[PDB]
């Protein structure tokens, strides 16, 4: 099922007009076939993003939740550190799932700054062995 | 997956959670119905599964307590007569690394003496040989200390 | 296999298990901790009593190294005692060249230079202990250090260890650094430690204090818990 | 921490050392000498490793090394293991010097350093000697004396010796050839150069890739006498010759 | 410490060191390496270059002589290089203490070795894969000397070393004939290290030094370009 | 199992099963109940033997004036460490001319059996000794294990089925401070004969028993010095 | 292996199991079993107690008469010349194999068949002797 | 799983001791008796061709005058500890001038029994039987290889040593006198003998107050054997 | 290619590789730390960053820089444990060469040492092979700026613009081009250029707190430990 793949871009054809994007766990196996360009155009990824671009990333999960009006972005920013947008997001959501089994609707920074804290502090026990080569 | 090749038959199967996850991630679908996952030990698999889409929780359960310890056996041996002493915590002070099913089959060999004693009902002395008749190991043999 | 059994093996990873599953054995120790204000040094260690299990005063983890230096340790009970007794005797003998008071920061060293060439050799271990290290005096302040099984020399000023540890210090910043006297942060830290480290798992407990600074002079040994009863006197109204 | 050694020292499920057979291997693995009986005198054949003809070669003897003014011995296997072992018992024939001002027989020599060869093999788990050697000279006793080192500890001495699975083809050839005074060192000259005609695979048998050596017993010289290459070649050359005048049976 | 010494490496079921073949591995995959005994004195090239543009030659050297008389070179890490150097400077007194004189150049690899094949038999590690090229001048004639992890060790006028050691030695044997000069050695030099060039003709990419019968002679680069620019 | 090869290898819970090994050894052995009273204390244990004939081997053992112990675990590092206990209590005997604070005693125990943990190739030992002490503050119980880790208690024990019997101390052992010699002694056996199968006896030979005092001197108790202690009580009801 | 194999329990168990299906449950077939290896180390020794239990035969290497014994079969059929004799050949030669006091017969049905000869030659049978022991020698 | 061969158990305890233990079970048989008038023992000297010389094997051993020894499986080892537990009751008659009591040779023995080590060497496999005559009267003493110690009556070691003390267990009481301790034993003995009884079978090992040492003699032994 | 224990100690592979310092060179990148060290034509400057958990870190312990002598100093990567042991024997190695020795030590013959110790423990694996990065800088009469880096794998080197650590790669090849070329160096154009490297992975740009900047120039020849005021003065100066 490879070989088709490779002569289909090893044409005797123009797929120009198509755009082929391709992502997955590692970029390793793939034999050095794909590896070159044409099949492989260009490098793009991703990385740990910046605890300065992680303020945005906040933002955009800060966005759809509503709180009481306390906040310190760069105070989760600077607690909770090396994350990922997905992994921010859903536990900061969670923080508010876990600050919301009080009962109480509105929820400070406070429960964050420890459940966000202290959940991650789990979920980055996990976090081993993630780093694949190139 | 393994992780370089060759080969694994569920690295093909992989792409059935990489689409279990393509439809926790790369879906949105997949939003109702919670699925929940169990293995005996986390050890090694896919460590990217961190997020809510793919799998969030992670509650480590350990060795049950003295408090469940004797409460467990208690709820397992509740469907059965006791002679109405019995420590509970003479288990639970000396139950080390014994998981809460060994705690119901504590319960089982001592009404099993019970049985071929032919007894109404199981007392602490039949209770307490239960605990070091199932575990452990031995019999070798007692010597030198007598 | 077995990348992780001997010491001086190193792992595919670029280090080595046995501090790893040193680390985490000292995760199952109780509370051990350590504040300092510009007065002294506050230390506190929570007891963790099985069944009766004994009398009350025996074998407490406060241990202590010169009048102006003590032990708060963690983890395993023996080899704290050996780690305590060879910081003990080791502040002997700077006494016996110089005269004078040892400095916390370069003994904190020699403990570095044991656990350390323990983790080094093959055929001896590290060592699963870790502990706390502070004192106070009006020629030298307050310096407070954390080493712990990978011979780690490290200090804040304030710290804790166990089970509840980054959810313990977390509050502990309102408690400030200087402006703050630890002749009252005793109850401060107190009220923090009887609500943090949850007791509802295991309800006997007990609970120890322990003090150096300029108001003993130099000195290092237990602010009384019998007088004023300071502990609990707080913090039975705190968690309500 | 006791899994990382192989038990070098400890018997093996075999019956006996098993290490030994893998140093019988050692030395058995392009290691070539050979022994010439002992009538009036006696000499000495090896191979020259040496294939390069870019070498200086300036440390005259190659392969044999002088022990003692009156004795040497002939030496296979590892080079500079066995150079340890040769001012070893260079030095341990030394302190015999040393304690009656007086040459050593050979006999108690051999059992000295049979006695350190096992010294490896005894204890700790170590890598036993992987050379065997040979020895010759003379003594007031006994005359010149041929003995032969092996690595059970056994001195294995013979006026006639085999060094090498090459050299196993000799035997034969030795006891074919066997007399007793009888023999001329000339004879054994031209024994010697048919065992390495026979054995060795070298076309022509070229002598500088071969090494020889002599002894001689004078009063009160006794030399040990390195010889030039051109009494070798004429040698070989006159030995083949011979060997032309032996297939007249033709 | 420990302190087990022990010899765990042993004989292969063919009789050879398993581990030594590793070690002339490491040689073989070692970096070019040539000398050339002839005439008056020994000329030592090898090859230096640096892993990027901010190194430099005027400080940390590959070659360092053993004595004012007695250079030396290697194939191999440079870590385990200045181990046995540092043996060899100080082993140098053991010889002048009883002599009062300088020392042959097979005076040291008669000991040197001896150690090196003791550090076999010996516990712990190995010779590993230095292979070192000792040259000197004594009564009146030159020499030039390289061993090898087991020890042996053998004399010649000229040799090559590291990876392609056969091929530039094969273009050494017909360049080499009779005898030549201390010049004629340079320049043969400057092709056997235009063989796997890379850095030859070049000052800062190789580092030349000459023995002779006067005492060896370690000139800079500065001198390498003198007499190469202008190469051959 | 290649974990648990040595004590220098430790668990993935980080913890040494060799300890844990020998602290089986330790409840192997008989059931021995030590105790003390706010005044005097008292220290009972459990002679066993192997057939009929043989005769039961003692545990309690006399050491210092004011030191009795027990015993348990292997005899001949239990006779190494006791020639060593003599040797400690010839240290402020000899030095001082007065005997030793067992608190500070029993920890350099602990550090004496430190090294043998630490190294490779050294192992732990196997020690069932209660250490009943006196300076001049009272009585002082110590328990002993491979860990050496000690608590001083009122009473505690160590054999078989050894915490059936605190389980009988706690509320009775909180008013056994009160009580003089005679009934501290039978509180013992109040301890010992519950641990012990129902089905036998409680012999005379089989059973141990010393008291030792702040102004009394310590003494081993058998045969015949076990007359008053038997006398007095009654069976266990079936 | 040849081919594809793998792992080595998987190479152990259809050992295992090629006893445990002998061992067995529960079969008196016979198929009296026999069961060979030079080598007594490798086999797991818990091959030995179900069966076969009395009996490995343990082979003696040839002594000197029965090297005689063995030798005269076979040069029966082979027609010697006169000077030929059994003994002083394999009497000096130590530890040889029946296999070669057998095969190096054959050695002389080459010249001897080269020259078309129904009798076999020692001059030619010690001299070419010398590639059977040049055989064992350096091969 | 071989590891440090000093390893515990998981039950536990040593483990290359308790393999050791087991390894008693092939030596020699042999019983003694303790009787007011004395304490006698015997052994089968397990006779393995005909060729054997009677006076060469012997398993009962002198210690000090009145102390008496006995070995167990393996020999050279505990002829060692014969001997060298002998110069310690010399060093015994140097301070305090008078014979070893029977009960201290526990501790001159049992105490250095196993000292082995990795560094600064192997335990043993050997049983003794400790007989003798103390100050109080008759003594019968028995150590196993681990150095744990206990005071019998009567004990058997070797093969016949369970199946000799459950035969033994019956006939022996307080009163057993010395005569009848002899020819009760030799009972059992023709019982755990597999060779026709005769002089170079079996020896008596006898210690008494009065009547010394005697040991015992030759030839005597036969009139014990036509009183069977 | 690997026989037995290869894989777990120190050996030759096939390719002679070895496998436990290989391990070594992964043990730098625990807690992240990049130092990056640009000499100039009279100065030479020390550049690294550090990670701050919580406001209970001490300013005082802050510092991971070390000083060897007066005159010159030092700085560590990877883990700490094996850096202040590293360092401590370098104390001791320059104490004992100016007891001996009795002149300035030219912080070659230091590198020296300790490129010989940490192969001496590469050789044999039953002790831990000590895979810290040993980073220096030397004031040294008429040959201008010393700059000596001492790897683990056992060999020293070091020159103008020499780093090591995880991100370095990037940088110093972007210090490849940028250095030279022609460019002279003063304090100011020295220090930019440290920050500058640092601006490549980085560009963080935040308060002088946080970097550890050493810089020694020869005027008066000791080295001194920087203060956030100058490095402020230095940050305002490099914005345009
Ligand atoms: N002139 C060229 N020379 C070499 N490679 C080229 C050239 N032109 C294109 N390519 C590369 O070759 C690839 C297609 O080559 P092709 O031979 O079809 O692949 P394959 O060899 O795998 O069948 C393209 O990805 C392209 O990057």
């Amino acid at each position: 099922t490879l070989m088709e793949l490779l002569n289909q871009m090893d044409g005797f054809d123009t797929l120009h007009r198509v755009k082929m994007i391709m992502a997955t766990n590692r970029p390793d196996t793939l034999d050095p076939a794909l590896l070159r360009p044409g099949r492989l155009d260009r490098k793009i990824h991703i990385d740990l993003p910046n605890e300065q671009a992680r303020l945005d990333i906040l933002k955009i999960h800060a966005g759809p939740i509503t709180k009481h009006g306390e906040i310190d972005y760069e105070a989760i920013v600077k607690l909770s550190d090396g994350f990922n947008g997905a992994d921010l997001r859903n536990v900061c959501t969670e923080a508010g799932m876990f600050a919301i089994r009080a009962d109480h609707d509105f929820v400070v920074q406070e429960d964050f700054m420890k459940a966000v804290r202290k959940v991650a502090d789990s979920k980055k026990l996990e976090s081993k062995l993630d780093y694949k080569p190139v | 997956k393994r992780f370089d090749s060759e080969k694994a038959g569920d690295r093909e199967v992989q792409r059935t959670m990489l689409e279990l996850l393509n439809q926790l991630d790369g879906f949105q679908p997949n939003t109702q119905v919670k699925v929940i996952a169990a293995t005996n030990r986390v050890d090694i698999l896919d460590p990217a599964l961190l997020r809510s889409g793919r799998l969030d929780r992670k509650i480590e359960f350990p060795m049950p307590n003295e408090e469940a310890r004797a409460r467990i056996m208690q709820i397992h041996s509740r469907k059965m007569n006791v002679s109405p002493d019995v420590n509970y915590e003479e288990l639970a002070r000396c139950t080390d690394d014994f998981n809460g099913a060994q705690c119901k089959a504590v319960c089982v060999e001592a009404g099993m003496i019970a049985l071929r004693r032919g007894a109404t009902e199981l007392t602490h002395e039949d209770y307490m040989e239960g605990i070091l008749e199932v575990q452990a190991k031995k019999k070798a043999n007692l010597q030198y200390y007598a | 296999t077995g990348y992780d059994l001997s010491a001086s093996t190193f792992s595919p990873d670029g280090r080595v298990f046995q501090v790893e599953y040193a680390m985490k054995a000292v995760e199952n120790s109780s509370t051990a901790i350590g504040i300092r204000c510009k007065d002294g040094v506050v230390f506190g260690v929570e007891k963790l009593v099985l069944s009766k299990l004994y009398e009350e005063g025996s074998n407490k983890r406060l241990f202590n190294v010169d009048r102006h230096v003590g032990m708060a340790v963690a983890g395993l009970l023996a080899d704290a005692r050996s780690l305590a007794d060879i910081a003990r005797e080791e502040a002997s003998n700077f006494r016996s060249n110089f005269g004078y008071n040892i400095p916390l920061k370069h003994l904190a060293d020699r403990v570095a230079m044991y656990v350390h060439a323990y983790t080094l050799y093959s055929a001896v271990r590290p060592f699963g202990c870790s502990f706390m290290l502070g004192s106070y005096s009006v020629n030298d302040g307050a310096q407070l250090y954390m080493i712990d099984p990978s011979g780690v020399s490290y200090g804040y000023w304030g710290c804790a260890i166990g089970k509840a540890r980054q959810a313990a210090k977390t509050e502990i910043e309102k408690l400030q650094m200087k402006e703050m006297t630890c002749r009252d942060i005793v109850k401060e830290v107190a009220k923090i430690i009887y609500i943090v480290h949850d007791e509802v798992k295991d309800k006997a407990f007990e609970l120890e204090l322990s003090w150096v600074g300029e108001l003993t002079n130099g000195r290092h040994e237990i602010v009384p818990k019998d007088i004023r009863e300071e502990a609990e006197k707080y913090a039975k109204e705190s968690l309500k | 921490s006791r899994r990382y050694d192989s038990r070098t020292t400890i018997f093996s499920p075999e019956g006996r050392l098993y290490q030994v057979e893998y140093a019988m291997e050692a030395i058995g693995h392009a290691g070539t000498c050979l022994g010439i009986l002992a009538n009036d005198g006696v000499l000495l054949a090896a191979e020259r490793r040496n294939i390069h003809k870019l070498l200086d070669e300036v440390f005259f003897s190659e392969k044999i090394y002088k022990l003692n003014e009156d004795m040497a011995c002939s030496v296979a296997g590892i080079t500079s293991d066995a150079n340890v072992l040769t001012n070893e018992l260079r030095l341990i024939a030394q302190r015999y010097l040393l304690q009656y001002q007086e040459p050593i027989p050979c006999e108690q020599l051999v059992t000295a350093l049979c006695d350190i060869k096992q010294a490896y093999t005894q204890f700790g788990g170590k890598r036993p000697f992987g050379v065997s050697l040979l020895y010759i000279g003379w003594d007031k006793h006994y005359g010149f004396q041929l003995y032969q080192s092996d690595p059970s500890g056994n001195y294995g001495g013979w006026k006639a010796t085999c060094i090498g699975n090459n050299s196993a083809a000799a035997v034969s050839m030795l006891k074919q050839d066997y007399k007793e005074g009888e023999m001329t060192l000339k004879s054994a000259l031209a024994l010697a150069i048919k065992v390495l005609n026979k054995t060795m695979d070298v076309s022509k048998l070229s002598a500088e890739k071969v090494e020889i050596a002599t002894l001689t017993r004078e009063n009160g010289k006794t030399v040990i006498r390195v010889l030039k290459q051109k009494e070798v070649e004429q040698l070989i050359k006159k030995h083949e010759e011979e060997e032309a005048k032996a297939e007249r049976e033709k | 410490e420990r302190g087990y010494s022990f010899s765990l490496t042993t004989f292969s079921p063919s009789g050879k060191l398993v581990q030594i073949e590793y070690a002339l591995a490491a040689v073989a995959g070692g970096a070019p390496s040539v000398g050339i005994k002839a005439a008056n004195g020994v000329v030592l090239a090898t090859e230096k270059k640096q892993k990027s543009i901010l190194y430099d030659e005027r400080s940390v050297h590959k070659v360092e002589p053993i004595t004012k008389h007695i250079g030396l070179v290697y194939s191999g890490m440079g870590p385990d290089y200045r181990v046995l150097v540092h043996r060899a400077r100080k082993l140098a007194q053991q010889y002048y203490l009883v002599y009062q004189e300088p020392i042959p150049t097979a005076q040291l690899v008669q000991r040197v070795a001896s150690v090196m094949q003791e550090y076999t038999q010996s516990g712990g590690v190995r010779p590993f894969g230095v292979s070192l090229l000792i040259c000197g001048w004594n009564e009146g004639r030159p020499y030039l000397f390289q061993s090898d992890p087991s020890g042996a060790y053998f004399a010649w006028k000229a040799t090559a070393m590291g990876k392609n050691y056969v091929n530039g030695k094969t273009f050494l044997e017909k360049r080499y004939n009779e005898d030549l000069e201390l010049e004629d050695a340079i320049h043969t030099a400057i092709l056997t290290l235009k063989e796997s060039f890379e850095g030859q003709m070049t000052e800062d990419n190789i580092e030349v030094g000459i023995c002779n019968e006067a005492g060896f002679r370690r000139l800079t680069p500065t001198e390498v370009k003198d007499y190469l620019a202008a190469i051959a | 199992n290649q974990y648990d090869n040595d004590v220098t290898v430790w668990s993935p819970q980080g913890r040494i099963h060799q300890i844990e090994y020998a602290m089986e050894a330790v409840k192997q052995g008989s059931a021995t109940v030590g105790l003390k009273s706010k005044t005097h204390a008292v220290l009972v244990a459990l002679k066993r033997a192997q057939s009929e004939l043989a005769a039961h081997q003692k545990k309690i053992l006399h050491v210092d004036n004011h030191i009795g112990i027990s015993i348990a675990g292997l005899t001949a590092d239990a006779r190494l460490l006791c020639n060593f206990m003599r040797q400690e209590c010839l240290d402020s005997r000899f030095v001082f001319d007065r005997p030793l604070p067992v608190s500070r005693l029993v920890s350099l125990i602990g550090s004496k059996t430190q090294i043998p943990t630490q190294r490779y190739g050294r192992r732990p030992y196997g020690v069932g000794l209660l250490i009943a002490g006196y300076d001049d503050m009272g009585p002082h119980i110590f328990q002993t294990c491979p860990s050496a880790n000690y608590f001083d208690c009122r009473a505690m024990s160590i054999g078989a089925r050894s915490q059936s019997a605190r389980t009988y101390l706690e509320r009775h052992m909180s008013e056994f401070m009160e009580c003089n010699l005679n009934e501290l002694v039978k509180h013992g056996l109040r301890a010992l004969r519950e641990t012990l199968p129902a089905e036998q006896d409680l012999t005379t030979k089989n059973v141990s028993i010393g008291i030792v005092g702040k102004d009394l001197e310590f003494t081993i108790y058998d045969d015949d010095d076990v007359s008053p202690f038997l006398e007095g009580l009654e069976e266990r009801p079936q | 292996y040849d081919s594809n194999s793998g792992g080595e329990r998987e190479i152990q168990r259809t050992m295992l199991e090629l006893l445990n299906q002998l061992d067995g449950f529960d079969s008196r077939g016979d198929v009296k079993v026999i069961m060979a290896t030079n080598r007594i180390e490798t086999l797991d020794p818990a091959l030995i107690r179900p069966g076969r239990i009395d009996r490995k035969i343990e082979f003696p290497l040839p002594d000197e008469k029965t090297k005689k014994r063995i030798f005269q079969i076979h040069t029966s059929r082979m027609t010697l010349a006169d000077d030929v004799t059994l003994d002083d050949l394999i009497m000096a030669k130590d530890d040889l194999s029946g296999a070669d006091i057998k095969a190096i017969c054959t050695e002389a049905g080459l010249m001897a068949l080269r020259e078309r000869r129904m009798k076999v030659t020692n001059e030619d049978f010690k001299k070419s002797k010398e590639n059977v022991l040049y055989k064992k020698q350096e091969g | 799983y071989d590891r440090g061969v000093n390893t515990f158990s998981p039950e536990g305890r040593l483990f290359q001791v308790e393999y050791a233990i087991e390894a008693i079970k092939l030596g020699s048989t042999a019983i003694g008796i303790q009787t007011s008038e004395g304490v006698c023992l015997a052994v089968e000297k397990r006779i393995t061709s005909p060729l054997m010389e009677p006076s060469s094997i012997e398993k009962i051993v002198e210690i000090d005058a009145h102390i008496g020894c006995a070995m167990s499986g393996l020999i050279a080892d505990a002829k060692t500890l014969i001997d060298k537990a002998r110069v310690e009751t010399q060093n015994h008659w140097f301070t305090y001038n008078e014979t070893m009591t029977v009960e201290s040779v526990t501790q001159a023995v049992s105490n250095l029994a196993l000292q082995f080590g990795e560094e600064d060497s192997r335990p043993f496999g050997v049983a003794l039987l400790f007989g003798g005559v103390d100050e109080k009267g008759p003594q019968l003493f028995h150590m196993d290889p681990s150095g744990t110690f206990v005071q019998c009556d009567a004990r058997a070691i070797g093969s016949a040593s369970e199946g000799a003390q459950s035969s033994l267990q019956e006939v022996y009481h307080k009163s057993m006198t010395l005569k009848e301790a002899i020819k009760s034993s030799l009972i059992i003995l023709k019982q755990v003998m597999e060779e026709k009884l005769n002089a170079t079978n079996i020896e008596l090992a006898t210690v008494q107050p009065g009547q010394n040492f005697h040991m015992f003699t030759k030839e005597e032994l036969e009139e014990v054997i036509k009183d069977i | 290619s690997s026989a037995g224990f290869d894989r777990h100690i120190t050996i030759f592979s096939p390719e002679g590789r070895l496998y436990q310092v290989e391990y070594a060179f992964k043990a730098i990148n625990q807690g992240g730390l990049t130092s990056v060290a640009v000499r100039g034509k009279d100065c030479a400057v020390i550049v690294t960053q550090k990670k701050v958990p919580d406001k209970l870190l001490d300013s005082s312990t802050v510092t991971h820089l070390f000083k060897i002598t007066e005159n010159i100093g030092c700085v560590m990567t990877g883990m700490t444990a094996d850096s202040r042991s590293q360092v401590q024997r370098a104390r001791y190695e320059a104490a004992n060469w100016k007891y001996k020795y009795g002149y300035e030590i030219p912080v070659d013959m230091l590198c020296k040492r300790i490129a010989d110790i940490s192969q001496v423990y590469t050789q044999n694996a039953e002790m831990r092979p000590l895979g810290c990065c040993m980073i220096l800088i030397g004031i040294d009469e008429e040959q201008g700026p010393q700059v000596y880096k001492c790897d683990p794998a056992g060999y020293y080197c070091g020159f103008k613009a020499t780093a090591a650590g995880v991100k370095q790669t990037e940088s110093t090849s972007f210090l490849e081009k940028k250095v030279k070329k022609k460019f002279d160096w003063t304090f100011e154009q020295t220090v930019e250029t440290a920050i500058t490297c640092l601006s490549t992975v980085l560009s963080i740009d935040f308060k002088p707190s946080e970097i550890e900047v050493g810089v020694v120039t020869v005027e008066n020849p000791k080295f001194r430990i920087l203060t956030e005021a100058e490095i402020d003065a230095h940050l305002v100066a490099l914005a345009e």
